[PDB]
């Protein structure tokens, strides 16, 4: 009934169409055990949301590089920022692990004990850290505009768009790495080359993807 | 948490602040006086720090203002932060030694009253002399109120005392900051501002020092 | 009830109670009641600020044509230095904004004058102070509440036009209208920019990149220039 | 219940009412060292002595150091003060330590026997009339009596707060001493210099840039 990844093949039992983006895809039954499935749900959402920010960051800075605005390529930005701004790499990295560490550990213990981060232990904040659902921590800090607490159907549709856009961005970031490794150029340089010659400038003629070509 | 004056009109004030202390505007954003035994100690502390700050600010600004005018005397243009190194009749050390002895007697006499109200209202030597029974820690009265003011609107007078003290405590804090930042006396700092207020804000001053 | 798209069904949350309700909430931003209460005030504040800015920028261009509004901050010179002017602005706006905010957080808790006890705003609605702030009302208040929102939504969209026109043409609102009226077929953005699969063409930023002001050098960037058509 | 880690499972041995009566109980014993009540009692005594020694020592390193930095003092750095003091002393270090162990061992033995049996040091006729005061209080590790000259422990409405400040300030001073040792080995300077240097350029002067703490980055 629900569209599946391989039309004609019955959906796995541990996939009942309840989760957003449920197309019955678990060929290696990695999410067969429930608690494991809940963990993987937060994992896909966390991976996907970072990929969406990543992809949008690379695309904008790549546009600024395509035009004459002086934005470094994604694979060269890390060195430009540290060099031009004389920023100490070790300090920045440790600061990140401090901030991410705090946010990740609080998200981790919310998964282990749902609602346990809304006791007021953190500066007396209670409701902003209770969490609505696994991988969906609404409230007034994370959902400042209330889109999750208004129109249940709109919330379900938004969840479908989020997971699908996140899986697309995760595929796009794997594409940005593979294309840079195979071509040595930027992503919007690759799109301009293809658009110029789509039949003669593609992966089949890159001299790397197909070794016998 | 009633209809008494508030530091932020419209806010839910702490219930523990009920308007029994002077200047109760419900201001305890960090919930320090939530515990009653701490609040009891903090009330006296605020009154003591206020009463010394009021005397200090007076004794810091009056001499400076007299200095600006033709008033002549040993101190003259002595900056408050330079008064310690000034040469007096006795060595600083000696004076400090006397100060700590003299204060040990009065502070422990005041402290006795606070721990047991009306326990130190009698002259140890001239036993006959004493303070009127009706007494609250922080308000000894008797020979400490030689003109009878306490008899009149005491609550208003206590609110005027706390208000003037909080402003004095903030003034002294200013003197400390402005002196360490502008490296000059307070009435000089005020003259600089009154000459060109627009171009004499802490923002511009600190920006220049950066 | 008139709607933004004739023949369409408005969002269930958009019944028609609020002024300016033409059933327009495609993203569902106002389906939460407490969120709608904030956005309603935000739309009013944005509207009134934009209406005054669009009026001021047009008048400033007529009275002071030589001065381009975009370059006014650096050009306007007063004896009250930039910092002195800002300090005064900061304190005055902090007070008015907190007073207005507290009205939204606790309605009816800030209608009393804090210096004169004899003066208090009558019971009212958030976004509509009235009282001393409303000495005269020329007509039905409900009708003017529709006029205010409609004239405000147009002004908010005009300002954004003045900004983009300034960065694309380097001219004030009137000077642009005249450029367009001189050659409409060659003055529209379509006649200034064009993106096709083969190539991309965008009008250049006509705003200096940095301004030198009282020995500071203020960064002055164009808006999302990289994504410009 | 305050928790060292909101949402974590508190050990049942730290949720027991007697354990909750202990100051500084934030449910922190990830290694399960105090599961045994008798051990928890010895470790509570051990934590109190470490806290009170660290607070006294750290105060004797920071306070003199700041005063010297100002000028009010000329004390040598904590890691150089032994050599400076023994240089012009009346006794060599070995004699001074021998006398220390004798006097410390005696008072440490009396405290020890008080842990083995609380109130034992009040044994009548054991200390020329002082044994009466040598009996502590109902709370082990809180002798009071002559050790509380101002009788602050006599105010039951302030007892808990006072003990919490002692444990939290003690745990901080214990970590401040470990920091003084680590920073000395990683910097070659004193704790007051380390503070001033970091405050001058915090983004480039830290343990990530010391060339020791993070040998991987
Ligand atoms: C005694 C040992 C002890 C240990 C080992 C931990 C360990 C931890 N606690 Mg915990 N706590 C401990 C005691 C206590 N905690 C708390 C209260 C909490 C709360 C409320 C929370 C934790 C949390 C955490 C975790 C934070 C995760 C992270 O990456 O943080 C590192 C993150 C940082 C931001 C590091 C902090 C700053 C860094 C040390 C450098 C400081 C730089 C500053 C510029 C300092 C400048 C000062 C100047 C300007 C004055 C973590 C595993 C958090 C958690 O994950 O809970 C699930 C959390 O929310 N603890 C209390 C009081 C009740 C404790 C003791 O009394
Ligand atoms: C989160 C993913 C992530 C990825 C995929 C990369 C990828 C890259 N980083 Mg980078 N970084 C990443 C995070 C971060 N970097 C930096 C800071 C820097 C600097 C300062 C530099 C790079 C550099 C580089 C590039 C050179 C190869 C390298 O050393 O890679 C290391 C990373 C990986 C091999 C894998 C990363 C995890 C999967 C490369 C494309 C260099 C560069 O731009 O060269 C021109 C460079 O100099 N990064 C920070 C902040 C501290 C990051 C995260 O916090
Ligand atoms: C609230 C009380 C109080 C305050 C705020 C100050 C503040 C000050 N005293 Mg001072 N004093 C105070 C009480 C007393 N002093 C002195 C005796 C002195 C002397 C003899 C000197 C000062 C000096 C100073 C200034 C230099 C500070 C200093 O030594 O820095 C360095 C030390 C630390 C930061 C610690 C300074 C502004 C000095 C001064 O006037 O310099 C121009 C100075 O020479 N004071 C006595 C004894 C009667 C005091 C109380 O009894
Ligand atoms: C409140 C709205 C407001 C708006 C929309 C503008 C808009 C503008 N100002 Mg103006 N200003 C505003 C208020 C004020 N300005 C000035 C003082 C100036 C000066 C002196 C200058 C401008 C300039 C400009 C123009 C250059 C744009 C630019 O690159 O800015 C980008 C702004 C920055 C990079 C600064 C940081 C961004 C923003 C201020 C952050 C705000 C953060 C929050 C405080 C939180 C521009 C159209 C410049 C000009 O003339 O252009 C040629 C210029 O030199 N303004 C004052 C002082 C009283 C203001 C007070 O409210
Ligand atoms: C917790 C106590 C304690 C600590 C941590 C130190 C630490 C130190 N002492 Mg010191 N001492 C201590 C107690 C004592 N010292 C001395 C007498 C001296 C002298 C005369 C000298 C030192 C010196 C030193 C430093 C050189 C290290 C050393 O000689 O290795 C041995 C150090 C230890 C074994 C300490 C570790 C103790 C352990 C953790 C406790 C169990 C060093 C930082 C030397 C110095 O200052 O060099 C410039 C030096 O010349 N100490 C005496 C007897 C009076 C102590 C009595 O308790
Ligand atoms: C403060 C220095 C600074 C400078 C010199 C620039 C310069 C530039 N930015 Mg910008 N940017 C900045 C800060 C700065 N940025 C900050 C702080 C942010 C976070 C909000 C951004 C976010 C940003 C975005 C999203 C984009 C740019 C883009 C660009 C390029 C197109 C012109 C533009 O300004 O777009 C306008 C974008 C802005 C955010 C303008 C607002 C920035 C002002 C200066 C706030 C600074 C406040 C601070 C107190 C000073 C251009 C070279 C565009 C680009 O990448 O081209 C491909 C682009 O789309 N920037
Ligand atoms: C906490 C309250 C307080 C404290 C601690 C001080 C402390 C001090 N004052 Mg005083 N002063 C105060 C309140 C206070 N003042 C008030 C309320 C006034 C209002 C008149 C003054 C007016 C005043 C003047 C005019 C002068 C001082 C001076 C002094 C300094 C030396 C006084 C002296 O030479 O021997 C003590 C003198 C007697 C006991 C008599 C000294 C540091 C003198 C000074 O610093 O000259 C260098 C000085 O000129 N004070
Ligand atoms: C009632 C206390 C009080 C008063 C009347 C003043 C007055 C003055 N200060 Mg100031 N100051 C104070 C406290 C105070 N200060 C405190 C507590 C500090 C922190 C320690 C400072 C630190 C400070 C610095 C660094 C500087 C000044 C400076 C100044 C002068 C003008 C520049 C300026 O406005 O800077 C800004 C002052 C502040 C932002 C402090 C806020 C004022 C306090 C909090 C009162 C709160 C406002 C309230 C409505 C009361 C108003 C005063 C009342 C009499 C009407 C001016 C005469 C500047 C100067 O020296 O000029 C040459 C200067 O650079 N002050
Ligand atoms: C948000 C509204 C706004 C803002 C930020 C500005 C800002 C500016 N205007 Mg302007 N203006 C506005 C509205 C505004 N105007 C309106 C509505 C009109 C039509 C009446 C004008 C007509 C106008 C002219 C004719 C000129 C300016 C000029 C200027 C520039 C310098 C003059 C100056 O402000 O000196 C100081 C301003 C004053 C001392 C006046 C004080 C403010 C009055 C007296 C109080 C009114 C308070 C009001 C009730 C508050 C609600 C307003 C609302 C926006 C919140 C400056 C950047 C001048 C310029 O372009 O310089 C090159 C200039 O020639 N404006
Ligand atoms: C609880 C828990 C539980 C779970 O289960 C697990 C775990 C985690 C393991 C645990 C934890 C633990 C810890 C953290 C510990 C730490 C400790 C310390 C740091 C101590 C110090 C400690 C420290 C201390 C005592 C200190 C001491 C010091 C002193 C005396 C001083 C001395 C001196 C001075 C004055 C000066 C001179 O010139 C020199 C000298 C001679 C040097």
């Amino acid at each position: 009934v629900r569209p599946v990844w391989f039309p004609g093949n019955p959906p796995p039992a541990h996939l009942d169409g309840s989760l957003a983006g449920d197309y019955g895809f678990d060929p290696l039954f990695l999410g067969q055990e429930p608690q494991t499935l809940k963990w993987y749900v937060q994992a896909e959402l966390v991976h996907g949301r970072f990929a969406m920010l990543g992809a949008a960051g690379i695309i904008l800075t790549s546009i600024g590089a395509k035009v004459g605005l002086g934005f470094p390529e994604w694979y060269d930005a890390g060195k430009v920022v540290v060099e031009k701004n004389n920023i100490d790499f070790p300090t920045l990295m440790v600061i990140q692990f401090y901030l991410m560490g705090w946010a990740e550990t609080k998200r981790w213990y919310d998964f282990k004990n749902p609602g346990s981060q809304a006791d007021g232990s953190f500066l007396g904040f209670t409701e902003e850290f209770k969490g609505l659902e696994n991988g969906y921590p609404g409230g007034r800090f994370f959902d400042p505009m209330g889109l999750s607490r208004g129109d249940a159907a709109k919330y379900q549709e938004y969840k479908q768009k989020e997971v699908k856009n996140g899986r697309l961005a995760m595929i796009a970031c794997l594409g940005f790495a593979a294309q840079y490794a195979a071509t040595g150029k930027g992503p919007l340089d690759n799109l301009a080359d293809h658009l110029a010659d789509p039949n003669h400038v593609n992966f089949a003629t890159n001299g790397v993807s197909i070794p016998i070509a | 948490d009633a209809a008494l004056p508030s530091w932020m009109p419209g806010a839910d004030l702490p219930g523990y602040l009920n308007g029994t202390l002077p200047g109760d505007f419900g201001f305890d954003p960090l919930y320090l006086g939530q515990d009653p035994v701490k609040l009891k100690w903090y009330a006296q502390a605020e009154l003591m720090n206020a009463r010394f700050a009021m005397l200090a600010v007076a004794g810091i600004l009056v001499p400076e203002l007299l200095s600006n005018i033709g008033f002549s005397w040993p101190g003259a243009g002595v900056a408050w932060y330079d008064a310690g190194k000034f040469e007096y009749f006795a060595p600083a050390s000696s004076l400090f030694g006397v100060q700590m002895l003299l204060f040990a007697w009065v502070e422990i006499r005041r402290y006795q009253d606070f721990v047991k109200p009306g326990s130190a209202n009698q002259d140890p030597i001239f036993t006959n002399n004493k303070l009127p029974d009706g007494n609250e820690p922080g308000y000894p009265g008797g020979i400490f109120d030689p003109f009878g003011w306490s008899k009149g609107d005491i609550k208003s007078l206590k609110l005027k005392e706390i208000k003037n003290g909080r402003l004095a405590m903030l003034a002294f804090a200013g003197f400390i900051g402005q002196a360490y930042t502008t490296g000059t006396t307070p009435l000089k700092n005020l003259s600089t501002h009154l000459a060109d207020p627009w171009s004499t804000t802490v923002w511009q001053n600190d920006l220049a020092r950066l | 009830r008139p709607l933004w798209l004739p023949g369409s069904t408005p969002p269930a949350h958009l019944k028609g109670d609020l002024p300016g309700d033409f059933g327009f909430d495609p993203l569902g931003l106002g389906a939460n009641a407490e969120s709608l209460k904030w956005f309603k005030e935000s739309e009013l504040v944005h509207s009134r600020w934009a209406m005054a800015a669009v009026a001021g920028i047009l008048v400033q261009e007529i009275v002071r044509p030589d001065v381009f509004w975009y370059n006014a901050g650096k050009e306007v010179e007063s004896p009250l230095g930039p910092l002195g002017l800002l300090a005064v602005e900061f304190f005055l706006m902090h007070w008015v904004e907190v007073r207005r905010w507290q009205d939204l957080r606790k309605p009816g808790s800030v209608d009393q004058d804090p210096i004169f006890s004899q003066y208090k705003l009558p019971p009212h609605e958030v976004g509509y102070p009235g009282g001393v702030f409303a000495p005269f009302i020329p007509g039905d208040l409900a009708e003017l509440k529709v006029k205010e929102i409609k004239n405000g939504r147009l002004a908010m969209l005009a300002f954004v036009g003045f900004v983009m026109a300034a960065q694309v043409t380097g001219k004030g609102p009137i000077a642009a209208l005249q450029e367009h009226l001189a050659d409409p077929w060659g003055t529209t953005i379509f006649s200034k920019a064009a993106v096709v699969p083969g190539q991309a063409v965008a009008p250049p930023c006509k705003i200096p990149a940095s301004v030198s002001y009282k020995g500071i050098e203020i960064p002055t960037p164009c808006f999302l220039q990289g994504l410009w058509p | 219940r305050q928790s060292w880690l909101p949402g974590s499972q508190i050990p049942a041995h730290l949720d027991t009412p007697a354990a909750q009566a202990l100051a500084g109980n934030f449910g922190f014993d990830p290694l399960g060292l105090g599961k045994d009540p008798v051990a928890l009692r010895w470790y509570q005594q051990a934590e109190l002595i470490h806290c009170r020694t660290a607070m006294a020592g750290v105060a004797g390193i920071l306070i003199p150091g700041l005063l010297t930095k100002a000028g009010a003092l000329n004390v040598p750095e904590w890691y150089d003060a032994g050599k400076v003091a023994i240089e012009n002393s009346f006794a060599p270090w070995g004699s001074l330590l021998a006398v220390q162990l004798f006097l410390c061992g005696f008072v440490e033995a009396k405290r020890w026997q008080d842990i083995r049996k609380p109130g034992s040091q009040g044994e009548p006729g054991s200390f020329l009339g002082f044994e009466a005061s040598l009996k502590g209080t109902s709370e082990l590790g809180y002798p009071g009596g002559p050790f509380d000259p101002l009788g602050l422990s006599k105010e039951a409405d302030k007892w808990a707060d006072w003990k919490l400040k002692e444990v939290k300030n003690g745990r901080l001073a214990m970590l401040a001493f470990l920091g003084f040792v680590a920073q000395k080995y990683a910097t070659g300077a004193g704790p007051v210099d380390n503070l001033a240097a970091h405050l001058k350029d915090p983004w480039h002067v830290n343990y990530a840039t010391n060339g020791v703490s993070l040998p991987f980055l």
